[PDB]
């Protein structure tokens, strides 16, 4: 047989990237996964090169990043790639997840695939938070303060967990040094989780836009999808480049260009954009404990979809009601984000509480009710007795 | 090697699909085809069709949310202006 | 229908007067993509490699 | 296009020629861009400001 | 939130450096430095800017050396261990007016003049904001506004009450290049200078972006073409079904 | 949701002249908006098959219908990838959009349900 198939190392490459049978009809929405691997690589490479010039001590962290920006040859390119890349990593992840939601990718036999994906999402959010704290700007200090405090809501031992996470009385040197060490570690755990994600993907293969079997017409990954992936890889790089070179700070917060101050929390404090919908959810609950529980539940509820989707067909392509409510969900999510960016004021507080309800109602009420109705509609529209 | 669990996808030669018979396919080398320039005049009016069926599913939920957003924002602006400081004290606490 | 009667591909097929028309275009595209990629990769590699050279603030003339 | 068949004759361009052309491109392209860029910003550059200074 | 608390939205001025193909105006940078030295430097530090970065940007190697030497910096102790000073060199960072935070607050009614090295990037509005603030002090605050003692009114600052009084006045600086030193002209200059302080890579960054975007755009258009070619056989493929007899 | 359950609800509606005249027209409009018929598919071709019930059912399907399902599915993927719909004259007509796999599915679900019942039968003395 060909060497690519006989060699122990190359056969892995062959089965995953060359001869892997792909359903002939997958569309550009199936290009997000490769884009995520590319994002992971960009974050790791740029972070290691910057680590070479970074000091984690709380007294030097902010200046060491300014040093990367001013004195390191091409340093600003590395930092801007890393920062803007993190944002692009989230934009693509949301699209990858939304694609799964729309096409019923979370369904059997891909439940394990979906569950591992949820874990990766949690780890990615934690990784970005740890990195954000390393800059040690104003948003870094308060973000670290607020987020480590999320654990104080745990009854009895909560405050002990926080003092342990901090390594002291408050967010200080011990805190930033351990957050940098952890920021360096997690990306590699994410890499291992991605391999487990690809392993689950390999046993059943990708799904397709029709939601039915792809077994009757497959085409090799090599050539077709390798070059098709190339198309979105360049488009992705072009757009990332426009931000990195022409508008590098548009997706960030001006307060992070101010060294962290333990005695003053800016009135302008706003979480990173990709965290806004979750932030809004927490803010909508006027209780400390319930606020943090509901926010975490907003992520874990994604695990419920394989069970609440009662439909007999995979995906929303041929489902009028499901398509409509899917978009209600998407735009409701964007609203949650817009609410997160707003002040805790009158119209906003109530809108956030209603949007929060709609968010949970989608998975727990709308999908099971609507999918059941659609099941019945499909039946009575053709059975003549 | 070690026994592998049954799945819903095999490999070339045993994909796991049903036995096919009666279907005949035809194709022509990309080399023998008209170089990329014909995707117009014949493939232009045909396009844009796969969004004429979908835009309503996107637009209506979008409209509902944009309106809801605009309304709440304009109301907040009123509440914090001179004219609305009376209503503000009412709806606030 | 008889399998010997090949369906119509006229709308796709080029009126062959220039045999290597599609080939020359494809190979030029592939060749140009290979060129710009190699230059891009070289520039990317140099960008990262040069970040490790002496920083602007350490080139003090004692 | 017969222009292609004169240099490469129905065969694809080989890596060596691709690599060689890339080194050439890099230099040419950079000068072309720097020239246009500096010209587009004539008057604002330090080169221009230094000319109006004498010390 | 009330307009006063939010602060007046700064309008968009036509900065010569706005635009993808535009570099900073280096003459304005040069002038901006003078305004900083003669006005701002009395209360504002510029800690992240090293003398050497001025060379080839706004001043000559000689001019910067003279400027650095006007300041004394701590040197290495002598043969006997006693401390000693030294004139400044290009490797040094522009010195600040105050020795520590406490001394800075004492000289400003308890307020702390922030360092201006990043001020342009550390505020929404960027150049538009900084400029508007400097040229937006009304001779008298709007009717009804109870301004605290030692404070000043400026509509562009959140809350309207700012601890920095107007400091730019017509002809308070004599521009080396003969330019009329009006307040709006001086504001336009320091702001341009401060943008460079915060973004020294600006001109070079946009030049690299131009090359990067051209190469990537081409690669993008090219890949589309290559993909369509590699897929032509599949896209135009045709099927026929002849039901098998039993 | 099992097909036995969909049938229970669906038949109850179909028998009652009250609901039958109210719902069917809605259902008919839903089916046309779905659009699967424009791709040359029958609803039963759309049922997710990666489960034992559907495998048992597809296994029991007579040859001729099996080869037909195969052609429809392949034809649908090719049309989908070309981002077109089939020429109107090739669309599946409502008369053809018959639940051909349904009887095999219902039979398999009943057989399955009985095994589950018998494996868990209690005994009273
Ligand atoms: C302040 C925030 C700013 C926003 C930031 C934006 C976020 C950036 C992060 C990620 C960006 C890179 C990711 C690219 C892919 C994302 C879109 C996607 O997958 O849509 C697939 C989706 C699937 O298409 P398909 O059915 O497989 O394609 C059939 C093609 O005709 C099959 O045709 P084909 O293969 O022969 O050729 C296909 C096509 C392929 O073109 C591509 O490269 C991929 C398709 C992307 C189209 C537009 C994406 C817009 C992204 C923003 O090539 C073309 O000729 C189309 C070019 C059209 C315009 C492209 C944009 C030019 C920008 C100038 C710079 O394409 C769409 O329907 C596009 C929807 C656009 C709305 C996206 C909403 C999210 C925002
Ligand atoms: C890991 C993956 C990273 C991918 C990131 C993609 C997002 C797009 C932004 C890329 C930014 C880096 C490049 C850059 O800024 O150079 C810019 C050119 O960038 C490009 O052409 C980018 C397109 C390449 C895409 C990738 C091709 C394939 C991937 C290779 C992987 C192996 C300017 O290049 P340079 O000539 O000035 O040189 C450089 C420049 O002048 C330096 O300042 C100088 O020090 C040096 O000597 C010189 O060669
Ligand atoms: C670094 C590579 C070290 C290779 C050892 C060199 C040697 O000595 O390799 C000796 C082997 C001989 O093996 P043989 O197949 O000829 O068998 C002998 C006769 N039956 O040649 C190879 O494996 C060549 C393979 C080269 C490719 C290496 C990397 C492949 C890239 C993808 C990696 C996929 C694995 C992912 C795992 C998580
Ligand atoms: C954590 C989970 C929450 C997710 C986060 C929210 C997601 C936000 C953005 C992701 C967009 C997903 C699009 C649907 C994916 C899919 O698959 O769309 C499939 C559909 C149609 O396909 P079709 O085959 O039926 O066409 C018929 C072929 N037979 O494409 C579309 O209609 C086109 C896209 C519509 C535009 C959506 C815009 C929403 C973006 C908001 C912009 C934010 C700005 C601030
Ligand atoms: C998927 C992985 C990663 C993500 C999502 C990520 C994300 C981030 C984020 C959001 C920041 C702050 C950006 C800013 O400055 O505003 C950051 C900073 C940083 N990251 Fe990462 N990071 C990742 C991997 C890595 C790795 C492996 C390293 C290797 C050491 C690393 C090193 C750093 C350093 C040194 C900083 C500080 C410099 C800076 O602010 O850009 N990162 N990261
Ligand atoms: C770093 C993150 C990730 C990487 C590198 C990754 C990569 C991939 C790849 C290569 C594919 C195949 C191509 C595609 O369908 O796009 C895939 C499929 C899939 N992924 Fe991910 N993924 C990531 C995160 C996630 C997350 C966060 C989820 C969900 C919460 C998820 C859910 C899925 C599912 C369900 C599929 C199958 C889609 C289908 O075939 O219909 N992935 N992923
Ligand atoms: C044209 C020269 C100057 C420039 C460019 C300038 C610029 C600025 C800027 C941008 C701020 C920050 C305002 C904000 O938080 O948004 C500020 C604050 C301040 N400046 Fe200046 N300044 C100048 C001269 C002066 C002088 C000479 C003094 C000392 C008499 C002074 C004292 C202060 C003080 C006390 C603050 C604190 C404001 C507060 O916290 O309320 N500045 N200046
Ligand atoms: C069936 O479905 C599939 C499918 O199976 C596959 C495989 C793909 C193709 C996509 C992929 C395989 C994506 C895979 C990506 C990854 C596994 C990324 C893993 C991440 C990493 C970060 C790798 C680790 C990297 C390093 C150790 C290098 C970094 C450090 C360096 C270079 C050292 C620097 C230091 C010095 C001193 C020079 C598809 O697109 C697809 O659907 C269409
Ligand atoms: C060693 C690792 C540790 C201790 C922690 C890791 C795990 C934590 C998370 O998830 C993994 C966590 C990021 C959370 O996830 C639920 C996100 C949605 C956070 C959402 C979030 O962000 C904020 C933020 O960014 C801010 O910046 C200025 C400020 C903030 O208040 C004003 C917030 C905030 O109020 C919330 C809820
Ligand atoms: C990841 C970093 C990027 C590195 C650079 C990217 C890769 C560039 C590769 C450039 C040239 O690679 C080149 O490809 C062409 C095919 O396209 C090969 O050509 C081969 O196939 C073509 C096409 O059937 C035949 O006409 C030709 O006679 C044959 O030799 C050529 O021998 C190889 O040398």
């Amino acid at each position: 047989m060909a060497f690519r198939k006989s060699n122990v190392y190359l056969s892995l490459v062959n089965s995953y990237i060359i001869d892997s049978p792909q359903p002939s009809s997958i569309n550009y929405w199936w290009n997000m996964g490769s884009l995520l691997g590319l994002c992971l690589v960009i974050q790791i490479v740029t972070g290691i090169f910057m680590a070479m010039h970074y000091s984690s001590n709380i007294e030097l962290a902010f200046s060491s990043v300014e040093h990367i920006m001013r004195d390191v040859h091409n340093g600003y390119i590395l930092r801007y790639l890393h920062a803007n890349g993190a944002s692009f990593f989230f934009m693509v992840m949301f699209m990858h997840m939304a694609k799964g939601l729309y096409y019923g990718s979370y369904r059997s036999p891909r439940v394990t695939l979906w569950n591992v994906g949820v874990i990766i999402f949690t780890l990615t959010i934690a990784t970005a938070f740890l990195g954000y704290c390393c800059v040690y700007g104003q948003m870094s200090h308060w973000g670290a303060t607020v987020i480590t405090n999320l654990f104080s809501a745990i009854p009895f031992v909560g405050n002990d967990i926080v003092s342990w996470l901090w390594g002291g009385f408050s967010v200080s040197n011990p805190t930033i040094q351990r957050f940098f060490a952890l920021h360096y570690l997690v990306p590699f755990i994410i890499a291992a989780m991605v391999i487990m994600h690809l392993m689950a993907l390999h046993i059943h293969g990708s799904s397709n836009p029709l939601g039915i079997t792809g077994n009757l017409d497959r085409i090799p990954m090599h050539s077709y999808f390798i070059f098709k992936d190339l198309v979105t890889v360049f488009l992705f790089m072009l757009i990332l480049a426009l931000f990195v070179f022409y508008s590098p700070n548009t997706l960030g917060h001006p307060d992070n260009y101010i060294p962290g101050n333990p005695l003053v929390t800016p009135a302008s404090i706003v979480p990173e954009w990709y965290l806004l919908p979750f932030y809004a959810i927490l803010r909508s609950i006027p209780d400390k404990l319930l606020g943090v529980i509901t926010m975490f539940a907003a992520i874990l509820v994604l695990l419920v979809l394989p069970f609440t989707d009662r439909s007999v067909v995979r995906g929303n392509t041929f489902k009028v009601l499901s398509k409509f409510f899917f978009f209600i969900f998407v735009f409701n999510f964007v609203l949650l984000g817009q609410i997160g960016a707003c002040h805790v004021e009158v119209p906003y507080v109530l809108m956030g509480q209603i949007a929060t309800f709609i968010y949970f109602a989608y998975f727990l009420i709308i999908v099971p009710v609507i999918s059941t109705i659609e099941n019945v509609l499909f039946y009575i529209g053709r059975v003549n007795k | 090697g070690p026994p592998s669990g049954k799945t819903y996808m095999g490999w070339w030669g045993h994909m796991g699909g049903p036995k096919q018979k009666g279907i005949t396919s035809y194709a022509v080398s990309p080399y023998a085809q008209k170089p990329l320039q014909g995707i117009f005049h014949n493939a232009v009016f045909n396009s844009f069709r796969r969004f004429k069926s979908q835009f309503l599913y996107v637009l209506i939920p979008a409209g509902i949310y944009w309106y809801w957003w605009k309304n709440g924002n304009e109301y907040n602006e009123f509440l914090y202006s001179k004219a609305g400081r009376e209503e503000l004290e009412r709806v606030n606490v | 229908k008889s399998t010997y009667r090949t369906p119509n591909f006229d709308d796709v097929l080029k009126e062959n007067n220039d045999a290597d028309k599609g080939r020359s275009y494809a190979y030029f595209m592939v060749g140009a993509m290979g060129l710009l990629s190699s230059a891009g990769a070289k520039s990317t590699v140099e960008t990262f490699i040069s970040s490790m050279t002496a920083t602007a603030d350490v080139l003090a003339m004692a | 296009s017969s222009l292609y068949k004169t240099f490469f004759k129905r065969n694809a361009v080989f890596v060596g020629t691709i690599f060689a052309g890339a080194f050439v491109f890099q230099t040419v392209f950079d000068t072309a861009i720097t020239s246009w860029y500096e010209n587009h910003n004539k008057g604002k550059l330090w080169k221009d400001v230094k000319a109006r200074i004498a010390a | 939130m009330t307009a006063a608390e939010h602060g007046l939205h700064a309008p968009a001025y036509a900065w010569s450096h706005n635009g993808p193909f535009e570099t900073f105006d280096h003459a304005s940078i040069r002038r901006g430095y003078q305004v900083y030295r003669e006005v701002c430097a009395a209360c504002h530090s510029l800690d992240r800017v090293a003398w050497r970065t001025l060379v080839g940007v706004s001043h000559t190697n000689e001019e910067v050396r003279n400027m650095a030497e006007e300041f004394e910096y701590d040197d290495e102790p002598d043969e006997q261990g006693n401390p000693k000073k030294r004139p400044g060199k290009l490797s040094d960072y522009i010195p600040g007016p105050y020795p520590n935070e406490q001394a800075a607050r004492a000289a400003n009614q308890g307020a702390l003049p922030p360092d201006l090295s990043l001020i342009v990037k550390a505020r929404h509005g960027g150049c538009d904001y900084i400029f508007s603030l400097l040229t937006g002090y009304p001779d008298e605050p709007p009717a009804g506004v109870a301004l605290p003692p030692g404070s000043n009114y400026n509509p562009y600052f959140p809350g309207g009450s700012i601890a920095m009084a107007r400091v730019l006045f017509d002809d308070m600086v004599e521009y080396e290049d003969g330019t009329p030193a009006t307040t709006s002209q001086m504001a336009k200059d320091v702001t341009t200078f401060l943008n460079w302080c915060a973004e020294p890579e600006h001109d070079e960054r946009k030049r690299l972006g131009l090359k990067t975007v051209i190469i990537l755009s081409s690669l993008y258009l090219l890949s589309i073409w290559v993909k369509k070619f590699k897929w032509a056989g599949i896209k135009t493929r045709k099927f026929v079904f002849n039901p098998p007899k039993p | 949701q099992s097909f036995t359950s969909i049938a229970r609800i669906g038949d109850y509606i179909l028998k009652s002249p009250v609901l039958s005249k109210l719902c069917v027209p809605v259902a008919n409009q839903f089916i046309n908006l779905a659009g699967y018929k424009k791709l040359g598919l029958k609803f039963d071709d759309l049922i997710a098959e990666e489960n034992p019930i559907m495998q048992t059912a597809l296994r029991r399907l007579p040859e001729d219908e099996s080869y037909a399902r195969a052609y429809r599915i392949i034809r649908a993927h090719q049309t989908e990838l070309t981002h077109h719909l089939l020429p109107r004259n090739e669309w599946i007509k409502a008369q053809e959009d018959v639940p051909y796999l349904l009887p095999y599915i219902l039979e398999a679900e009943a057989a399955a349900k009985e095994k589950d019942e018998l494996d868990n039968i209690e005994v009273s003395k």
